[PDB]
This record gives C-alpha cells, sequence and structure tokens, in this order.
C-alpha cells in the first residue's frame, strides 16, 4: 500500500471532509485500496459522503474502478440509496451498464432496494432495462418478486 | 483500671499472654494474598459458535440469553460482546456485598432455561457461566525446547497429564489451560469429494454412524427364565480411538467393487480444537496454566505446593518438555511481607535507642519492647476475627500505625520517669499518679482517633473496599494500643522501673550521657522561653497560621489525585494491532519483531517474551497480538534506566516506527483494569431501533466534538473495533430448487468446510475429545475457492456453488457490543491535566445530549461508582469532624477548648503536601491514609498538652500562661522521642527503590514530611491555640 | 435456596417435556402473589394502537424492569409482536401444499448460518486476506417473509 | 418501587410521540404516607406533651 | 454403556471440574456396568450444606455440555446426601390378592 | 498408596488433635489461676495435681 493512502482510505470512510481536503493538498494516492479493492471513491460512495466523492473526482479518481468481485462505485451508490452521488458518478462517466462478476448492474441493485428515484436517473443516463444477471433475472423480474409495483411500473 | 493492674501485674501478664497466643495462632492460620478482593462480584457467560460472524452470534445467542437474565438479585448492570471469532461474552456485575455463589447460580439457572432457544451447534459446544475474579496467582508456561512438538501437542499433554493434578493442589481455586487437548481432525479435499460424488454431508453422516456408542443389553437379563445360569453385559459398538480407524471409515462403495474411505478424501490428524491463537515463549511453541488462588488460602503455601506438585510430576515429561514461570506474584508478596517485618522490627529498635538516649535505665527501654509486640500480635487476632487476610494493604495499614503504637508506649513510660524525677515518688505510687494524669486523655485519643478512622470504612464501591482494609487495621491496632497502655504498661512501669531521686535529671552524670542531659535541660529552657516570647504577642502567629492553612489548600488542589502507585512487578505488556483484514501471518512478523527487540536491545533486563498471536483485550482477531514481557529478577536490573517505566518508554519509543502497525508498551495496573484515576468509562446507547450504522455515526459525532475540548477532555476513544470488509454470499433459492439442491446440503457443505463443524466425540488414550470436520486450508482461502465445492442434487448430479450463488463485498462489524440489552459502544477517555474526572464526565454528558434522536448514554466503569458513591468524603469527614468535636467537648467538659486541638490538622498536612509535591508523588490511597495517621498523632500531642495545661489551672490554680508554659515544658521530651523514633523508622521507606518501592515511597514521604512539619510546628503553635482560644472564651 | 432446589429438580424433567414446551421457555420465580404495582402506558396522539403500544413496552421496557432487583415477576398486559403467517387452506390446497411445507420453508429461508471466513485459521502460508463470510441472515420484514419461495 | 421509577425515567426521554407512562395501581404510596402520618402524630404528641 | 466407558465419558469429565470448592475434605465415585455413575463430595464438618450444593452445581455446569447427549437427556442431579437409611417402611398383602 | 475415609477419617483426626487439645487446655487453667490468684506459685502448685 501507500503511506497517506491508508489515511485517505479511512478518511473517506468516516466522511471527514476536512482531512480529505488536507490529504488532497498533499497527494494522498486517490488510487489506494483495501484488501478487497475498495477505493476511497468506493468507500465514500458506499457510505454516502457526497463532498468527498466530488473532491475525489476533482483529483483524478477513477470513476470506474472496480473491486476484486467487479463492483464499481456506481454499484455501491445505487445499491445504498445515495441519489446525489449516483448522479455525480454518472455525470463523470461512470459506466451505467457496468456488470460485476455476477452480471449485476447498478440498475439491479437499485431495483432490489426499491430506490425509485435512483432507477429513473439510471434509466435517464441510458441504463439497459433488459440487462440480465447470471441467473437470467432483469430489474423487472426482481421488481415483481419483491412486490414493488410502483417500481414494476417505472420498468415498462 | 490502670490502678487495678498496677496492683495486679500478674493478671496483666495473663491478659498479655492470651493476646500473644491468640495473636500467634492468628498469623499461623491467617490468609495471605497480594490484595483482598475489592472489585464488585461479576459473573461471565461464555459461548462459542464455530464459524459464526459477530452478527450471527449476537442475533441467535447473545440476544436470546440477554432476554432471559430476568429475576436475578442485585444486578448492577450487564454488558456483552459478540465477535467474528464466533464467541460471545456476557458479563453481569452485581452489587458489592452480593454472595457471588448465589449470584452465579441464579445466573446459571436462567441460562439453563434459555438453552433450548439457542442454536443446536451452540448447545453442543456448551455455554460457560463462571465467576469474574480476573486475578491470577501465577501462570505456568509449558514449552518444548527439543522442537519435537507443537503448541497443540504441548496443550494436549498438559490437559491430560498436568491440569487435573494442579486443580487438586492445596489452595488452588481455578485453572485455565492455554490451548486444548487434541481434537480428531478431518481436513477435507473438495476435488477428492467431487471425484466420488460426495459432500461434507456424507462425511459427517459416516462419522456419526461409524464413531458412536450403541447400547445393547444383557444375556440372562432380568426378568429371566428360571434356570438361567449366567448374566452378562452385551458390549456393542463403542467410539473410535485412533486416526487410523477414522481414516478407515467407509464413505462409499462404487458398483465396480472399490471402497471409498475417509482417508481417501481428507487428511486425518490429531490437532487442536481451535487455531485462532498461536502462543510462543521466546520463539518456541508454548502452552500454559493460568492459576487463581482459592478463597481464604495462603498464597505462599499455594505457590510452594503447585511447585512441589510440578517437581513431583517432572520425571514423566517428554523429551524437550520443561515448564517456566512467566508470571508469579508470590515473589512480590514475599518481598512485601519481608519489608514489613523489617520496618516494625527496626522501628522497635529505634524506639529502644532514643528511649535509652533520653532515659537513664534499661528497665525502661525494655517496657515498650514488650508493649508494642503484644499490641501487634493482638491486632492480627482481631483481623482474623473479621476474616481479613495478610495482604499488601493490611500490612501497610500496620506500618502507618507504628507511630501510634510507639507513641502510646513512650508516653506512659516517659511520664512515669518524669514524675519520679520532679518528685521523689517511688516506682509504684509514681506510676499511680502518672496514669491519673493521662488515663483520661488516653480514652479520648481512642474515641477521637476512631472518629477519624472508622468513617473511612464507609466509602462505597471498590474504592470503599480499599479504605476499609486500612480503616479496620488501624482502628483495631489503635484500640488495642490504649487497652494495653491502660493495663499492661502501668503494671510494667510500677514493676520494672527503678527509683530516681527528686531533681535528678542526669545533669550530674558521667561523660556523654551527662552532657546530653545538661544540653537537653538547656534546650528545654530555650524552648520554653521562645513560647513565652511567642505567647507574648500571638497576632504574628494567627497570621502565620492562615498563611499555612492557605498554602495547604493551594498546595493540595495542585496535587494530582491518583489510585495506587504503579509498580515494577517484573512484567509488562506490549500491544500489537494491524489493519482491517490483516492475516495471522502478518502480525506474527510483528510479534516476532517485538520479541527480537526484547531479547536483544534489552537482553540485560528481559527474561522472556510470551507472544500471544490472536488476542487483544478490546477485541480478538487475526490482526491483534500481545506480548507479555517477563523481566529478570530485580537484583539484575539496578538503575531506573532498567525498570518497567524506563524500559517501557524505551520500548514504545523503539516500536514507535514499525510502519506495519501500532505497537505500544506499558506497565500494568496495581490491581484490576482501567482504574485510571483520571479515566472515565462511557457507554453510548441505541435507545430506539436505530442500528449499528446509525450508532456509529452518533459515536463519530460525539468523538469529533470531544476532540474540540482538549482542555477538559483527553484521549476520548472507542474501546471497540471498526467495521471491515465482509464476503456476502447470496444463495439463489430458485436455482437450488430448479437443480434439485437442498438449502441444508448447501449451508452445511459451506459452513462445515469453511467454518468447521463439531461432529461428535471419540476417546483418545482414555479421554473423550472432540472430532472436527473442515476443509483443508488451501481450499478455503479465497473467493475463487468457493466455486470448487460441489453439492449432490437429488438427481445425483454434482453442482458447483457457483451455479446457485453470487457474492459481493460489503462492510460489517467484527465486534458488536451491547449494554443492558441494547446495542452500544464503549468509549474511554480521561480528564485533561488539571481537570477532575467529575468535570470531564459532566462535559461528556452535555455533549451527549446533543446527539441524534434515539441515542442515549450511561456510565459503567469506575464511573458508575462515582455517579453513585459520588461523594461521601465531606459528608463523611464532616461527621468525623463533628464526632471529634463532641469527644473533646466531653474530655474537657468544655464547648470551646476542643478548638485548640482541632486547629492542628493543617500543621501536618502542609508538611505531607510539601514533601509530596516536592518528591513528585501524588494524592493517592497511601498518601491519604498517611495524612490520617499524621493528623492523629499531632492531635494526640495537642490533647495531652491541653489536658496538662487545663489540668494545672483547675488543680493548682495556675494562670493561663503559666499552665501553658508548664504543660509545654512537660510534653516536650515525650513528643520529641516519638517523632525522633518514628521519623527515623519511616525513613527507610522514603528512600527505598525497586520492588514494591512505589507503595513504600507513597506511605513514606507523606508521612515523614507531615511528621517533620507536625512536630516542629505543634510545639510552638498549640500553646498559641490554647491561649487565644481561652482568651476569646 | 428454595428457587435453587426447585430448579435442580426441574432440569431433571426438562428433557422429558415436549420440544414445543421447552421452546416457549419454562420459568421459575420467587415472588408474592399480588401486584406491587401496575405501570400503564398510553398514547395521547392516538398514533399507535393497543397492539403497537404493547409491542413497544415489551420490546423497549419490560426486559430492563424484569432485571431490576426486587422485581420477582412481570406480567405484560398485551403481547410482543411476532412475524405472523396467516395461512389460507384454500390457496394451500390450490398449490398442493400444506403447513408442513410452509414451516419447512421458513426454517430454510429465514436462517442465520455460520459460514466461516476467507483465509481463516489455520491458513495457508502467504495468505493476505481475512474476512468473514456472510450467508443467509434473519428476515426482518413482512416483505421479506412474503417472498419466500415455496416452490 | 424507587428502582422501578428510576428505570422508567431512563426510558421516557426516548419514547415515541404521544407515548406516555401512567400509574394506575401502586400499593407503595400508601405504605410511605401511612408511615409519615404516624410520624406526624408523634411531633404533635411532643408538642402536646410540652 | 459399560463401567469403563461411563467413567471416561462422564465420571472423569465431572471430577476434573470439581476443583475450587470451599471446604472440600474428600471426593469418591463409582461407575457401573449399568452405565450409572455417582460422585459424592464431603465437606468440613461445619460447612453450610446449601452453599456446598450451590458451589458443586456451579462447577457441574461447566461439565454438562461435555457429557454424552444421552447422559444429559437422562439428567444429572446434584443433591445433599447421607449414606444410611433412617428407616425402611415395608408393605405386604395379607389376603393374597396382590403379587409383589 | 492409601487413605482413610468416612468413619475412620474422623477417628484419625480425633486422635491427632488430642495432644494440643490437652496442652492448650492445661495452659488456660494455669493462666486463669495465675490471674485470679495473682501468683505464679499458687497455680503451678495446683497444676501439679493433674
Ligand atoms: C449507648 C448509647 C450512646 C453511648 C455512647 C457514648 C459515646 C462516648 C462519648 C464520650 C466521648 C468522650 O471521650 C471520653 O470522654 C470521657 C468523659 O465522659 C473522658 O473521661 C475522662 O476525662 C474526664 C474529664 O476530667 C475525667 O474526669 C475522667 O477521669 C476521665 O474518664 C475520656 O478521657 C474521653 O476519652
Ligand atoms: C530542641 C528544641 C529546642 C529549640 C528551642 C529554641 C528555638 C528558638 C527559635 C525561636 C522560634 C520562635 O522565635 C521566637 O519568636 C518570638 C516572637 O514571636 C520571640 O519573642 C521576642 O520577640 C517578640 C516580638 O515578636 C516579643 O513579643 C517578645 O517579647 C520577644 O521576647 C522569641 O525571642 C523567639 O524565640
Ligand atoms: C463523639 C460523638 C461521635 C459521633 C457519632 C455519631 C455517628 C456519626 C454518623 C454520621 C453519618 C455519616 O455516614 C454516612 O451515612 C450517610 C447516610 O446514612 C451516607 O450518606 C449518603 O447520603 C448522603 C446524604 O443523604 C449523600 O451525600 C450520599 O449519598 C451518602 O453520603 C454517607 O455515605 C455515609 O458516610
Ligand atoms: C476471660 C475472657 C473470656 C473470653 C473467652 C473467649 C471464649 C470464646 C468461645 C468461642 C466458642 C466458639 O464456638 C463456635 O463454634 C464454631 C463452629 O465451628 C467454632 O468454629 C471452629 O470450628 C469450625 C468448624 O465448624 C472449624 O472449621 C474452625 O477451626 C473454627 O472456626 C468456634 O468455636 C465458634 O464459631
Ligand atoms: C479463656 C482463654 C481463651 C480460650 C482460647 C481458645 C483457643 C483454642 C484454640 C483452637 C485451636 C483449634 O484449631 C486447631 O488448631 C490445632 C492446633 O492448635 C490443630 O490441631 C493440632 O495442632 C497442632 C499443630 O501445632 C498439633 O500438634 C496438635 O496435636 C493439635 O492441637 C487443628 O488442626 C485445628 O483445627
Ligand atoms: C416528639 C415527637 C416525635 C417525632 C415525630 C416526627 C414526625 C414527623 C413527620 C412529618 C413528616 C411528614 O409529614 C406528613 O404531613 C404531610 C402533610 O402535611 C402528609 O401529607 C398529607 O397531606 C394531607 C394532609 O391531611 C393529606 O390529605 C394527604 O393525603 C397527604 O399528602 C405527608 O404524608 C407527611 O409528609
Amino acid at each position: 500500500g501507500s503511506d497517506l493512502g491508508k489515511k485517505l482510505l479511512e478518511a473517506a470512510r468516516a466522511g471527514r471532509d476536512d482531512e480529505v481536503r488536507i490529504l488532497m493538498a498533499n497527494g494522498a494516492d486517490v488510487n489506494a485500496a483495501d484488501v478487497v479493492g475498495w477505493t476511497p471513491l468506493h468507500l465514500a460512495a458506499y457510505w454516502g459522503h457526497l463532498e468527498i466523492v466530488e473532491v475525489l473526482l476533482k483529483n483524478g479518481a477513477d470513476v470506474n474502478a472496480y473491486d476484486t468481485l467487479g463492483s464499481t462505485p456506481l454499484h455501491l451508490a445505487a445499491h445504498f440509496g445515495h441519489l446525489e452521488i449516483v448522479e455525480v458518478l454518472l455525470k463523470n462517466g461512470a459506466d451505467v451498464n457496468a456488470k460485476d462478476d455476477n452480471g449485476i448492474t447498478p440498475l439491479h441493485l437499485a431495483a432490489n432496494r426499491g430506490h425509485l428515484e435512483i432507477v429513473e436517473v439510471l434509466l435517464k443516463y441510458g441504463a439497459d432495462v433488459n440487462a440480465q444477471d447470471k441467473f437470467g433475472k432483469t430489474a423487472f423480474d426482481i421488481s415483481i418478486n419483491n412486490g414493488n409495483e410502483d417500481l414494476a411500473e417505472i420498468l415498462q | 483500671m490502670p490502678n487495678f493492674f498496677i496492683d495486679r501485674p500478674i493478671f496483666a501478664w495473663v491478659i498479655a499472654i492470651i493476646i500473644m497466643l491468640a495473636g500467634g495462632l492468628a498469623i499461623l492460620k491467617l490468609p495471605v494474598a497480594q490484595y483482598p478482593t475489592i472489585a464488585p462480584p461479576a459473573v461471565t457467560i461464555s459461548a462459542s459458535y464455530p464459524g459464526a460472524d459477530a452478527k450471527t452470534v449476537q442475533d441467535t445467542v447473545t440476544q436470546v440469553i440477554e432476554q432471559n437474565m430476568n429475576g436475578i438479585d442485585n444486578l448492577m448492570y450487564m454488558s456483552s460482546n459478540s465477535d467474528s471469532t464466533g464467541t460471545v461474552q456476557i458479563t453481569l456485575t452485581f452489587e458489592s456485598g452480593t454472595d457471588a455463589d448465589i449470584a452465579q447460580v441464579q445466573v446459571q439457572n436462567k441460562l439453563q432455561l434459555a438453552m433450548p432457544l439457542l442454536p443446536q451447534e451452540v448447545q453442543q459446544q456448551g455455554v460457560s457461566v463462571e465467576k469474574s475474579s480476573s486475578s491470577f496467582l501465577m501462570v505456568v508456561g509449558v514449552i518444548n525446547t527439543d522442537g519435537t512438538m507443537t503448541q497443540e501437542d504441548i496443550s494436549d499433554y498438559v490437559a491430560a497429564n498436568m491440569k487435573d493434578a494442579i486443580s487438586r493442589t492445596s489452595g488452588v481455586g481455578d485453572v485455565q489451560l492455554f490451548g486444548s487437548q487434541y481434537a480428531m481432525r478431518i481436513w477435507m479435499n473438495p476435488n477428492e469429494l467431487n471425484k466420488f460424488q460426495l459432500t461434507p454431508v456424507d462425511v459427517i453422516t459416516a462419522i456419526k454412524a461409524q464413531n458412536a456408542q450403541v447400547a445393547a443389553g444383557q444375556l440372562g437379563g432380568t426378568p429371566p427364565v428360571k434356570g438361567q445360569q449366567l448374566n452378562a453385559s452385551i458390549i456393542a459398538q463403542t467410539r473410535l480411538t485412533s486416526t487410523e480407524e477414522f481414516g478407515k471409515i467407509l464413505l462409499k462403495v462404487n458398483q465396480d467393487g472399490s471402497r471409498v474411505l475417509l482417508r481417501d478424501v481428507a487428511k486425518i490428524e490429531l490437532g487442536g480444537e481451535n487455531y485462532d491463537i498461536i502462543a510462543e515463549f521466546n520463539g518456541q511453541p508454548a502452552s500454559g496454566l493460568g492459576i487463581k488462588l482459592a478463597t481464604g488460602a495462603n498464597a505462599l503455601d499455594t505457590a510452594a505446593a503447585i511447585r512441589a506438585e510440578l517437581a513431583k510430576m517432572e520425571p514423566f515429561f517428554p523429551s524437550g518438555l520443561k515448564i517456566v514461570y512467566p508470571y508469579d506474584t508470590t515473589p512480590f508478596v514475599k518481598i512485601s511481607i519481608h519489608e514489613v517485618v523489617k520496618t516494625l522490627v527496626e522501628a522497635i529498635i529505634l524506639v529502644f535507642l532514643v528511649m535509652y538516649l533520653f532515659l537513664q535505665n534499661f528497665r525502661a527501654t525494655l517496657i515498650p519492647t514488650i508493649a508494642v509486640p503484644v499490641v501487634l500480635l493482638g491486632t492480627f487476632a482481631v483481623l482474623a476475627a473479621f476474616g481479613f487476610s495478610i495482604n499488601t494493604l493490611t500490612m501497610f495499614g500496620m506500618v502507618l500505625a507504628i507511630g501510634l503504637l510507639v507513641d502510646d508506649a513512650i508516653v506512659v513510660v516517659e511520664n512515669v520517669e518524669r514524675v519520679m524525677a520532679e518528685e521523689g515518688l517511688p516506682p509504684k505510687e509514681a506510676t499511680r499518679k502518672s496514669m491519673g494524669q493521662i488515663q483520661g486523655a488516653l480514652v479520648g485519643i481512642a474515641m477521637v482517633l476512631s472518629a477519624v478512622f472508622v468513617p473511612m470504612a464507609f466509602f462505597g464501591g471498590s474504592t470503599g473496599a480499599i479504605y476499609r482494609q486500612f480503616s479496620i487495621t488501624i482502628v483495631s491496632a489503635m484500640a488495642l494500643s490504649v487497652l494495653v497502655a491502660l493495663i499492661l504498661t502501668p503494671a510494667l512501669c510500677a514493676t520494672m522501673l527503678k527509683p530516681i531521686a527528686k531533681g535528678d535529671h542526669g545533669e550530674g552524670k558521667k561523660g556523654f550521657f551527662g552532657w546530653f542531659n545538661r544540653m537537653f535541660e538547656k534546650s528545654t529552657h530555650h524552648y520554653t522561653d521562645s513560647v513565652g516570647g511567642i505567647l507574648r504577642s500571638t497576632g504574628r502567629y494567627l497570621v502565620l497560621y492562615l498563611i499555612i492553612v492557605v498554602g495547604m489548600a493551594y498546595l493540595f488542589v495542585r496535587l494530582p489525585s491518583s489510585f495506587l502507585p504503579d509498580e515494577d512487578q517484573g512484567v509488562f505488556m506490549t500491544m500489537v494491532q494491524l489493519p482491517a483484514g490483516a492475516t495471522q501471518e502478518r502480525t506474527q512478523k510483528v510479534l516476532n519483531e517485538v520479541t527480537h527487540y526484547y531479547l536483544t536491545k534489552e537482553k540485560n533486563n528481559v527474561e522472556s517474551v510470551f507472544a500471544v498471536n490472536g488476542f487483544g483485550f478490546a477485541g480478538r482477531g487475526q490482526n491483534t497480538g500481545i506480548a507479555f514481557v517477563s523481566l529478570k529478577d530485580w537484583a539484575d536490573r539496578p538503575g531506573e534506566e532498567n525498570k518497567v517505566e524506563a524500559i517501557t518508554m524505551r520500548a514504545t519509543r523503539a516500536f514507535s516506527q514499525i510502519k506495519d502497525a501500532m505497537v505500544f508498551a506499558f506497565n500494568l495496573p496495581a490491581i484490576v483494569e482501567l482504574g485510571t484515576a483520571t479515566g472515565f468509562d462511557f457507554e453510548l446507547i441505541d435507545q430506539a431501533g436505530l442500528g449499528h450504522e446509525k450508532l456509529t455515526q452518533a459515536r463519530n459525532q460525539l468523538l469529533a466534538e470531544a476532540a474540540k475540548h482538549p482542555d477538559m477532555l483527553t484521549s476520548v476513544r472507542p474501546n471497540g473495533l471498526e467495521d471491515t470488509p465482509q464476503f456476502k454470499i447470496d444463495i439463489d433459492q430458485e436455482k437450488a430448487q430448479a437443480l434439485g439442491v437442498s438449502i441444508n446440503d448447501i449451508n452445511t457443505t459451506l459452513g462445515a468446510a469453511w467454518g468447521g463443524s463439531y461432529v461428535n466425540d471419540f476417546i483418545d488414550r482414555g479421554r473423550v475429545k472432540k472430532v472436527y470436520v473442515m476443509s483443508e486450508a488451501k481450499y478455503r482461502m479465497l473467493p475463487d475457492d468457493i466455486g470448487d465445492w460441489y453439492v449432490r442434487a437429488a438427481d445425483g448430479q454434482m453442482v458447483p456453488f457457483s451455479a446457485f450463488s453470487s457474492s459481493r463485498w460489503e462492510y460489517g462489524s467484527p465486534r458488536l457490543e451491547r449494554y443492558n440489552g441494547l446495542p452500544s459502544m464503549e468509549i474511554l477517555g480521561q480528564a485533561a491535566p488539571g481537570k477532575s474526572t467529575g468535570e470531564a464526565m459532566e462535559l461528556m454528558e452535555q455533549l451527549a445530549s446533543k446527539l441524534p434522536t434515539g441515542v442515549g448514554y450511561d456510565w459503567t466503569g469506575m464511573s458508575y461508582q462515582e455517579r453513585l458513591s459520588g461523594n461521601q468524603a465531606p459528608s463523611l469527614y464532616a461527621i468525623s469532624l463533628i464526632v471529634v468535636f463532641l469527644c473533646l467537648a466531653a474530655l474537657y467538659e468544655s464547648w470551646s477548648i476542643p478548638f485548640s486541638v482541632m486547629l492542628v490538622v493543617p500543621l501536618g498536612v502542609i508538611g505531607a503536601l510539601l514533601a509530596a509535591t516536592f518528591r513528585g508523588l501524588t494524592n493517592d490511597v497511601y498518601f491519604q491514609v498517611g495524612l490520617l495517621t499524621t493528623i492523629g498523632l499531632s492531635a494526640k500531642n495537642a490533647i495531652l498538652i491541653v489536658e496538662f495545661a487545663k489540668d494545672l489551672m483547675d488543680k493548682e490554680g495556675k494562670g493561663l500562661i503559666e499552665a501553658t508554659l508548664d504543660a509545654v515544658r512537660m510534653r516536650l521530651r515525650p513528643i520529641l522521642m516519638t517523632s525522633l523514633a518514628f521519623i527515623l523508622g519511616v525513613m527507610p521507606l522514603v528512600i527505598s527503590t525497586g520492588a514494591g518501592s512505589g507503595a513504600q515511597n507513597a506511605v513514606g514521604t507523606g508521612v515523614m514530611g507531615g511528621m517533620v512539619t507536625a512536630t516542629v510546628l505543634a510545639i510552638f503553635f498549640v500553646p498559641v491555640f490554647f491561649v487565644v482560644v481561652r482568651r476569646r472564651f
């Protein structure tokens, strides 16, 4: 790993905006990673810290970095309901049809957690509504198996 | 009463002899330990769920149990930890005074009625309900220098050949083994299993079927057919006894004729029950036995007995096997008892000397030599009667009392010698008059002194338990002192003292001694002249007094309060903690790296390093470790440079840069846990249904605002673990049903192989032991291995986990805490320098009130007994203060004279404070108890000056000033002898270094200083107190 | 001592009782027959029913009162919530299923399985990653229970 | 009964909106007041005796 | 189970956890071919029997889980005991309408 | 090895502590006479009668 990277990885976790800003002024490797491949961007997106996501992107963060299992920051954001972050990542070239090792796409994760507002946004930037995972399931499928008709309807 | 024995010296001896005998018997059958028990009774409930994550353990075991801890008596609070090492620990703390036995059984019973609700595998593992002593008598290390066996071999041998015998050793209570007896080990191979269409389910099945006990019956069993000639038992299938038989277990028969055996799909070996901990002693595989002292047992006898037992079983050890004592408190205790026996002895000699230096004969010097012992012996008997033990506290309670017993001896004798000279009265009639002068006062000193000390036996919590050890010891000794002074000394004086002609003050004597007398009779005249001169204008002194008092308060509040002085117990720790995900191998590098440091750059002091990889007080795990450093004997580590405190700073300093992790070193507490005088123990609580994540946010929030007050708060930190990456595996139910795969075959093939599974038992060379099934390391390391495992479907086809699952990374807690049944997070911290813990808490309370809706808090450490036993000190000493007043008011039959005595309090305190602040020490338990004896002695001196003064006025009709002058004159010699004898006696404690030197320094300085100040000041100030007080009214 | 002795004998019978009696939890208490008091709880903003309130006191208050020294027994005037699965014989028959299947499904799909770790001790030499394996977890809502796959 | 109120007090601050504790039946109050009344009669007695 | 087995799987497992008990003078035990085992503990003559039972039981708990499943199913009693019978009450039938 | 139990155990203990039992007992009588008769001679003379 890296000296300051470790510090930057923990910073994005707790959402310590100020330390991250100071860490940027010092060059703390925005491409550092924990044992599973989460990047400061993955963490911030996962935990929902918008500013740090915005700062990281301003400082060369790979908006499409993926973990050991193929998941990207957009996957994380969508899955955990952080609409604002989902928009920023997309706005910066996040792959909206990105597929993890299971064939899961941000659209799948959003649908599963029932995050309507994020799904529409995902549809907006051109998410593939017919994308299927390793089991053949689409966001619609998961939509009905959950009993989320509002969602099921958006998916038409 | 003194008259009574003056005429009956033999009777006096009888009473003395009885006291001596009882006292003698007392120290024979009296308990011995380093410390009495002061912590509140606690009971821990331990459970193990192999292969389970923190959340799983909490939601299926921790919560269940916690919900059934109802109806138990005197529970203060309950806390628990659920961690990813698959274990849970629930600690229930009970009110001080609670019977620990009742407490435990009431807890154990509620558990028994909650067991059916726990997961089956947790029920097979067992749930342990034990007492929480937390103090070990010593720990025996068992290592193999031959490099002929692993810690699992050492463990097994230890459990099967040493454990039981130690437990039966006289005086030993409990005993913990550091490891486990063998476990039959079945290490599965997934590539081999699939080759035969088998799963960990088939494995387990065969083991349960082929490794069992089967009841049969009898031949000619009752009720028989008459005529039956034999009756005999039918022995059927019994458990397997070897790895060979296990390997021979039939797993399958193919239709071609071949036989698939268990050793054909797995490695079979005698191993450990668990592999989460690797222990080493100077780099060598190790094991050991934690030993606790049994209730009311003698620590010294036990240490010797466990020793003789070990020696007794040595001839049967395997090659390269030898034991070691990394931790042993016995040596300390032995040293402690020695040092206390010196102090009393030499104090007794010192009294002899000065007693002879001032007095002419030996018959006098002899008298105290008898009185003091009698009083000490008797004190032991009384403690015995109160079920006390000989420990670090009680022994010092006696040294801090020496002055009080020495004084009583010197006072009664000196006054008799003084009466015989100032008037030709014979030994007997002179002893009768002498007593008639002091006897009254003597009972006062007793009542007053008990007024000062018994109140201290009333503080609550663990702190109260400590004050109580000193309190009872001192009051008892003091109490017996007055008794002996009222029965034994008068008889001795009117019996062994030789006559002295009126007016003979040795001024007309031989060389030196004759000169001393001449000079002392001289300094006495100067002294009386100074007082007459001082009493000639008191104002000057009223002013000086305020200056003193004022200086005392200032000097006091600036003295940093503390618990008990740290000590060099020849051992100390070093914590090692790595990042989230750090493997067991990684922290091994560090621990070795730490070990090496100790065995090299400190070869001069370090004796051994016991490196325990996998444990960490605030959370177990692969990324945590601890090294217990056992130092060489004290006689090989001279020089502050080579002491725990020093070595620690140098060690932490050196480790201060290992870039892989935080590795600090530290001495250990005088007693149990935190006890951090300046420390507080916070507990953040989820009061609504918020959840771990929201609790964390609240924690961070509280911690951020805490860092913004380094003026009042310092070291605010969470005592738990941080969240880490978890591998979330999702099983597709639809797919498993479609291919014909059962969820149960899936969850056991998964968990068994990757988590491990306790199947059943087997007998190993006569001892039942577990049998575990688990994947071979290489097939259960990374996410890609998951796909290498197969499951047979109904149709018989083998299906890879990758066909019905999918995974992803996520974060989770490897240690979920809980307080009083609700989700929680512990936070430690301390008051900034200068601030009081009380103020520090009050702030945390104000900051906690600004936390998200649904987040509560509570105190629990030393903090619980402070928000409760908050404070009695003033309300206690105000009582003491009042008590002392009424007593004196009674002694003097005056509502005002008492003030002339009470005014001396600060006189000794200032000295104790001066010496304290100067030597750098702190306001601790010893320093405080010392302040109480110093005040006591000074108070005594005053009582006897005022008593004589008030006496002369009432009896002779002498004037205020004349009486005072006459009293002070008479009291000068006795008062000087005591201080001279006591200050010199306490002197060796002040300078003492190393080996329990901390306690000795504490008891020493505060006493020597306060003594030097109290004496030099009182002889000049009490006359002024009596006079100004009498003037006013 | 009385409570202790009674329970000593009770654990002799425990194994002999039906699995379902044991799972409800049998208790042994030592208390007076009459009530010391009755702590009542109501809702002034009529925002929660007697069912909502009873569940709240049972989930946020009783436990701690039951652990208080001196409290020998606590009777709840209501009931704690439970995930309720109200079966319909008509629909069960329609899909050719019985409560047996239903019970079996809840045991299989509302589980909390221990699945070990990645790089768990004893590890292979060179292992760098150690993490917990999180498989099935308890269900937490009616929606989660509603979508259990029966067949 | 005092211990119970103490516990109840640690709870109240976190109650949901409108949720409120009421006390319909307590055998404790009687005990306390009943005793305090007998004390009262004592003070009177000393005064009437005086 | 036979004597040697019960002593291995039950007797000894219990005995080893019978340490750290106040006032214990001695301990004796039997292990039968009927799979039955008995461990008796005698205390100092002035010991409080109830506390002794409590302490014993507290230690027996540590062992319960290490016992065979079928031994637990049969339940293990920890009781205060004495060796002799106070009396023996007999019962017979005088009109021959009842067997033994 | 061997050991004595039950009945026999009490018997061993009984006889083993008999000597100091008589010893402490004589001592207490002597000391009592001494005290009561304020003398060392009187008690010693009587105790010789034992
Ligand atoms: C039983 C219910 C309440 C009873 C408890 C009583 C508590 C005791 C309070 C008295 C404390 C006074 O402390 C004690 O006072 C008594 C007088 O009474 C003093 O008594 C002495 O002084 C007086 C004063 O000249 C002398 O006459 C006398 O020869 C001598 O007895 C003791 O030297 C002193 O030690
Ligand atoms: C071993 C112990 C024996 C030691 C005895 C010798 C100690 C001498 C040190 C003196 C200590 C106090 O010092 C004492 O001060 C008082 C004043 O307060 C002096 O008194 C003198 O000055 C004061 C004014 O202040 C006048 O009122 C007084 O008339 C005059 O005699 C004494 O002369 C002196 O002795
Ligand atoms: C010569 C006469 C001798 C005088 C003898 C008279 C008896 C002295 C008794 C004084 C009482 C002091 O003993 C004291 O007990 C009281 C209540 O009972 C406790 O008081 C307790 O409540 C007080 C106020 O109610 C609180 O500040 C605190 O919670 C605690 O101190 C003290 O913790 C204990 O130290
Ligand atoms: C002239 C002054 C007069 C003072 C005389 C003093 C008389 C003292 C009489 C004490 C009588 C004791 O009688 C009471 O019985 C208990 C019961 O065990 C005895 O206690 C003794 O026996 C127990 C057995 O139970 C032993 O473990 C132990 O050696 C001891 O504690 C004690 O003796 C006392 O607790
Ligand atoms: C009025 C006077 C006051 C009465 C004083 C009462 C004192 C009574 C003493 C009680 C002693 C009983 O406690 C008992 O100690 C004695 C030793 O003394 C032990 O018994 C043995 O001790 C010694 C060892 O020194 C043996 O040599 C001796 O044969 C025997 O007496 C017992 O194992 C123990 O149980
Ligand atoms: C020499 C004398 C012996 C010493 C006697 C000391 C007795 C001291 C007891 C007085 C303390 C309590 O005083 C007592 O008066 C209160 C009212 O004034 C009583 O309070 C009562 O007040 C009303 C007056 O009838 C009643 O209707 C209420 O039911 C009740 O609240 C309290 O229950 C009690 O507190």
